[PDB]
């Protein structure tokens, strides 16, 4: 028998995960979120690694 | 600064701190965990497929 | 006699991936860190007044300072890169930097 | 009937080493510790102007603070000592301080 097969989107062939595994599990990326509103616009979070 | 098509495939939220004002100060808590490994396949010896 | 052999997951890598789903901590051998002091204090008469029973204690108001650590990630790579990655054709390596060879 | 037995690893020792080739860290619970505030600012003009657009925000200049930990390594002694030192004949042993035995 040949032909194909589609496994559908619920298939993951592994535990953990493939993207920044020794991240941790609460340290967020460069987010720019907002300070609790009023006139503050935008606000910074990151770091410069150069 | 740029935008990024970020998303997440093995991932999900195990914390969601807030429901819509998310991308505030407060939402940066959010933390994530791997999804459930699930395999897929052909059963042992094609048991079924006949 | 002990014929030659290899190691079947290094031969073959079978990616299963990694059971990390609970997080790792490592706390401070004091279980919180020190570096202010409180004083139990009364109210009433006034805004709140003084104990005088001693002073100078030590409470941390929030949880326990402590770092994040993906354990059973580390072994995972510690693994690949001791038997499959310093084993690979020396094409695909470079010369450290500033070293006689 | 369950014969008696024993770890073949614990009778005879094979240390044939660790592979730890690749150091293990642990990062904070932020991906970067907050301790100061910066503030984006204009050029020209003068020397450079405020920005006003809200303020106190948090950047760290350099990488991010973590501690290292021979991982491999601990497992290593950790099964030596539990398995064989413990159970070293009395004589290699002393009474431990201040205990009543």
């Amino acid at each position: 028998i040949r032909g194909t097969l589609d496994r559908g989107a619920s298939f993951k062939p592994y535990s953990g995960t493939a993207y920044n595994s020794f991240a941790p599990k609460s340290a967020p990326n460069n987010t720019q979120f907002r300070q609790a509103n009023n006139g503050h616009p935008a606000q910074t979070i990151a770091q410069a690694s150069y | 600064t740029e935008e990024a098509d970020v998303l997440t495939p093995d991932t999900h939220l195990v914390h969601a701190v807030p429901a819509a004002d998310r991308a505030k100060v407060e939402g940066l808590s959010q933390h994530a965990a791997p999804n459930r490994p699930n395999f897929i396949g052909f059963r042992d010896c094609f048991v079924g497929l006949m | 006699q002990a014929m030659d052999s290899y190691d079947p997951e290094v031969r073959v890598i079978d990616n299963v991936g990694v059971e990390d789903e609970m997080p790792n901590y490592c706390f401070p051998l004091s279980g919180v860190q020190i570096g202010n002091r409180s004083h139990e204090v009364q109210r009433n008469q006034q805004q709140w007044q003084n104990v005088a029973n001693s002073d100078n204690n030590y409470i941390g108001k929030g949880n326990l300072p402590a770092m994040e650590i993906n354990l059973a990630a580390n072994l995972w790579r510690s693994f690949l890169y001791s038997n499959v990655a310093l084993y690979l054709p020396d094409n695909l390596k470079f010369t450290p930097h500033n070293i006689q060879l």
